[PDB]
RNA sequence: GGGGGGAACCUGGGGAACUGAAACAUCUCAGUACCCAGAGGAGAGGAAAGAGAAAUCGACUCCCUGAGUAGCGGCGAGCGA
RNA sequence: UGGUGUUGGCUCUUGGUCGCGCCUGCGUAGGAUAGGUGGGAGCCUGUGAACCCCCGCCUCCGGGUGGGGGGGAGGCGCCGG
RNA sequence: GGGCCUGACUGCGAGGCCUGCAAGCCGAGCAGGGGCGAAAGCCGGGCCUAGUGAACCGGUGGUCCCGUGUGGAAGGGCCAU
RNA sequence: GCCCGGAUAGCUCAGGGUAGAGCAGGGGAUUGAAAAUCCCCGUGUCCUUGGUUCGAUUCCGAGUCCGGGCACCA
C-alpha cells in the first residue's frame, strides 16, 4: 500500500516498542522496554469505483476519504467533461481538490 | 380491578415524577373509598438487605400526622423497601407535604454510614386503596 | 524471621500511628501484642498493638 | 515549461555500526555516516489558535548570555532545553 | 488470532440487559399452593358475584391462575381456633 | 525459682575501639515519659563473640514540606517500615 | 501482592428445616475356594469462632489450613 490520491496520505515510519514491568500506576516498579524496532504505518486506502460522464473512474483513496471521492463527483456536475477519456477526467477530478 | 380504581388510574400516568406538592393535590382525588383513607409513603432504600449495621429503623414525630398525634415507627423489611402512614386522606394539602417532606427527612438522618446506591432508590405516595404516584424527594 | 518468627508493626492505640517495629514467633504467640511504649506523638506511654507489618 | 550539472553550504524522504556504558539488551554513538529528492546563490523559518506569570512580551533567522541551569537518565554511561 | 475499517440487503432462530404488565414461591400445625416486611375493616358487583361451558397453562398432582361463551345478587377478610 | 513488669524506650551523645573507603563496634552523661526497688540504684533486649546485604526502583502507615497563572487535585519530599 | 475457592464419618463424595451416599471395616445369608451378589450396623460442633433466624453445614463477618488463579520481584 501507498498514497492516498485525494488526500496525500503515504506510509509513516513508526517504532514497534515492547515492554515487560507493572506500571508504576499500578504499583509497580516500572516499564522496562525490552526492544524497539522500525516499522511502517500504512494509509488504510482502499480502490473506489465511480462513473462520472458515463466513463468509469477508480481512485485509490484512503478510507477516511471515501466520501470525498463523491463530493468531487457532486462538484463534478456543472463541468464540461462529456467525450473525455477517463485518464483526463480523474486528471479534471483531482483538479477541485 | 374494579371500575372504581380504574376510574383512578386516569389520574396518574406512571411516566410523570410529581412533586410533593403536586402529589398531595392528588392524594384527595385518589381516596375515593367509602372512610378516611391514609396515604403511606413507600420508599425503596439503596442499601443491602440482608444484612445489619445498615439497617435503617427509627421514629419521627409528624407536625400533623396520622390524625387516628405523630411519632410513628419505621423499620426496613427484609427487602429494601420501608413503609409509613403519613396521615388521612382528609388533611388540607399543604399539611401532608408538611409531613411527606417531614418523614423523608427522618430516612436521610437514618440513612447508614456504610451504604452503596442512591439510597433514596424510588419513593411513592398513595392511599389505602388507591393507585400510586412517584415523586421527587 | 521464618515464616512462623514474623516481622510486625506496633501501633500506638490512641493516635493510630506506628511506632516500633519488632517481631514474634507466631506459633508460641499467636494473639495480636499488646504493650506500653512511649509514644512520641502523643508524648507519654500508651498501649501499643500489633499491627501487621 | 521541465529533463542534466555544480566544491562546500541548505531543506525534505529514509537511516546504520564500530564505539561508549570498562560484559550487555533499554540507553549511547546519532538522526551522525550514508543513500535519495529538491533547491539556490543561499537555503530553511516567518507576521502567534506564540510565549508563560512579567497585572508581561510581540513575525522569523543568526551571535553572545541565560546554563552544563531547568530537567532527562539500566537516576548508570551519559543526554541537555 | 479477537476487535474495528474497507462492509451491504432480506430472513429464521435466539440470548443478555434496561422499563413496565402480569403470573409462578406447597418443610410441618392447618378451611389449604402462606415469596420478605409494612399498611390496612372493608374491598371484589349493572365496568356482573355463586357454580358452569372452550381452556395460555404452571404443577409439589390437591390445586394455583386467565381470557371469554352460559350468568343474575352474593363471595372474601377483621373475627379466631 | 518467684513477684511485679515492657527500657526488645523516644529525643540526643562526651569520648573511644576498629579501620584505605564504606561499614562494623563500645559508650558515660542530659531531657521526655516509664519499670522494678524501702533505698543505693539498675533498665536504650538477650554472658559474649555468627544468625547477614550498600545503592537504585517500588510498596504500605504517618507528616502536611513542594504543588508548573491561582485554588484544589495529580505527583513528589520528609519520618517509619 | 490481589482475585476465585474447597473443609461434610476411616478414604472419596453430593446437600434456610436433614444429615446422608459409594466402597473400606464388622455381623449374617451363600460358597469347595477367591470373589461377585444380598440383608443389617455403625464411622459427625458439616475447619474455627462470632453474628441472623424460632431455629441452620446452608445467609453473613472474622479467622485457620491445605486447593486453585493472576501478576510481580529491587
Ligand atoms: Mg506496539
Ligand atoms: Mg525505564
Ligand atoms: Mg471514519
Ligand atoms: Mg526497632
Ligand atoms: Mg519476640
Ligand atoms: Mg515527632
Ligand atoms: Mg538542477
Ligand atoms: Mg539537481
Ligand atoms: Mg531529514
Ligand atoms: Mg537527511
Ligand atoms: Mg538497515
Ligand atoms: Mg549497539
Ligand atoms: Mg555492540
Ligand atoms: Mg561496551
Ligand atoms: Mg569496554
Ligand atoms: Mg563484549
Ligand atoms: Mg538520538
Ligand atoms: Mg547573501
Ligand atoms: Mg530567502
Ligand atoms: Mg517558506
Ligand atoms: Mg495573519
Ligand atoms: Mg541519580
Ligand atoms: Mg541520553
Ligand atoms: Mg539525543
Ligand atoms: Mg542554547
Ligand atoms: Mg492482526
Ligand atoms: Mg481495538
Ligand atoms: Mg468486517
Ligand atoms: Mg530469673
Ligand atoms: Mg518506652
Ligand atoms: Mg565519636
Ligand atoms: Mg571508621
Ligand atoms: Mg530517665
Ligand atoms: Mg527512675
Ligand atoms: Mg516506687
Ligand atoms: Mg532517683
Ligand atoms: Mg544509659
Ligand atoms: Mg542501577
Ligand atoms: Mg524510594
Ligand atoms: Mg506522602
Ligand atoms: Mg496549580
Ligand atoms: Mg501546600
Ligand atoms: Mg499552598
Ligand atoms: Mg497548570
Ligand atoms: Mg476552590
Ligand atoms: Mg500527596
Ligand atoms: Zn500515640
Amino acid at each position: 500500500s501507498k498514497v492516498c490520491e485525494i488526500s496525500g496520505k503515504r506510509p509513516i515510519v513508526a517504532n514497534s516498542i515492547q515492554r515487560r514491568g507493572k506500571a508504576k500506576r499500578e504499583g509497580g516498579v516500572g516499564k522496562k522496554t525490552t526492544g524497539i524496532s522500525k516499522r511502517r504505518q500504512y494509509p488504510n486506502l482502499q480502490k473506489v469505483r465511480v462513473r462520472v460522464a458515463g466513463q468509469e473512474i477508480t481512485f485509490r483513496v484512503a478510507a477516511s476519504h471515501i466520501p470525498k471521492v463523491y463530493e468531487l463527483v457532486e462538484r463534478a456536475k456543472g463541468l464540461k467533461l462529456e467525450g473525455l477519456s477517463p485518464k483526463e477526467i480523474k486528471k479534471e477530478l483531482l483538479k477541485l481538490l | 380491578h374494579g371500575k372504581r380504581y380504574r376510574a383512578l388510574l386516569e389520574k396518574v400516568d406512571p411516566n410523570k415524577v410529581y412533586t410533593i406538592d403536586e402529589a398531595a393535590r392528588l392524594v384527595k382525588e385518589l381516596a375515593t373509598a367509602k372512610f378516611d383513607e391514609t396515604v403511606e409513603v413507600h420508599a425503596k432504600l439503596g442499601i443491602d438487605p440482608r444484612r445489619s449495621d445498615q439497617n435503617v429503623r427509627g421514629t419521627v414525630s409528624l407536625p400533623h400526622g396520622l390524625g387516628k398525634a405523630g411519632r410513628i415507627e419505621f423499620r426496613n423489611d427484609k427487602t429494601g423497601a420501608i413503609h409509613a402512614p403519613v396521615g388521612k386522606a382528609s388533611f388540607p394539602p399543604e399539611k401532608l407535604a408538611d409531613n411527606i417532606r417531614a418523614f423523608i427527612r427522618a430516612l436521610e438522618a437514618h440513612k447508614p454510614e456504610g451504604a452503596k446506591g442512591t439510597f433514596l432508590r424510588s419513593v411513592y405516595v398513595t392511599t389505602t386503596m388507591g393507585p400510586s404516584v412517584r415523586i421527587n424527594p | 524471621a521464618s515464616e512462623v518468627r514474623i516481622k510486625l508493626l506496633l501501633e500506638c492505640t490512641e493516635c493510630k500511628r506506628r511506632n516500633y517495629a519488632t517481631e514474634k514467633n507466631k506459633r508460641n504467640t499467636p494473639n495480636k501484642l499488646e504493650l506500653r511504649k512511649y509514644c512520641p506523638w502523643c508524648r507519654k506511654h500508651t498501649v501499643h498493638r500489633e499491627v501487621k507489618i
